[PDB]
C-alpha cells in the first residue's frame, strides 16, 4: 500500500482465519457451509480483487 | 454419480469405515454427507509457469 516497508523471509505456522462461535451455537454447520460455497463460487476471488 | 457416492467417500458414507485418511479435498459437496477436519495442507487451482532465463 505505501512502499515504504517491504515483508521478509518465508511464511512459517500456516493457519487459517476463521468465525469463531460459542460452542453450542446452532449456526456452525451453515456457517461452514456458507463458506465453503462461498471459496467454492468465486465471490471469495472477487471479494479479495 | 447417479445420487450414490464412489471411492473413499464412498465407503466412508456407508459407515463400513469409520475414519478417512489420505489426499483428500476438502469440498462443499463433500462436507453435506460427510464431516470432515481442520486442513493440514492448503490446495487450490493453481497454475505453474516454466522457470524464464535471467535477462
Ligand atoms: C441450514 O440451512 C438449511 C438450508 O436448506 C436449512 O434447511 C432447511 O431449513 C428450513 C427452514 O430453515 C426448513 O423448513 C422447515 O421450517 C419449519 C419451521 O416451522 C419446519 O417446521 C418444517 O419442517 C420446514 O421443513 C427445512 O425443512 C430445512 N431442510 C432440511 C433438509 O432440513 C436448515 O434448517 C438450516 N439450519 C440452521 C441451523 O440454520
Ligand atoms: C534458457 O537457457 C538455456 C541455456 O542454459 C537454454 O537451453 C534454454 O532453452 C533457455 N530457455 C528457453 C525458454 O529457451
Amino acid at each position: 500500500q505505501k512502499c515504504d516497508l517491504v515483508t521478509t523471509g518465508e511464511l512459517f505456522f500456516r493457519s487459517g482465519f476463521g468465525i469463531g462461535m460459542r460452542k453450542d451455537s446452532p449456526w456452525k454447520q451453515n456457517v461452514s457451509l456458507s463458506i465453503l460455497k462461498s471459496h467454492e463460487n468465486g465471490f471469495m476471488e472477487d471479494l479479495d480483487k | 454419480v447417479n445420487n450414490v457416492w464412489n471411492g473413499m467417500i464412498g465407503e466412508v458414507v456407508y459407515q463400513r469405515a469409520v475414519m478417512a485418511v489420505g489426499s483428500l479435498t476438502i469440498n462443499e459437496e463433500r462436507s453435506e454427507v460427510v464431516d470432515f477436519s481442520v486442513p493440514f495442507v492448503e490446495t487450490g487451482i493453481s497454475v505453474m509457469v516454466s522457470r524464464s532465463n535471467g535477462t
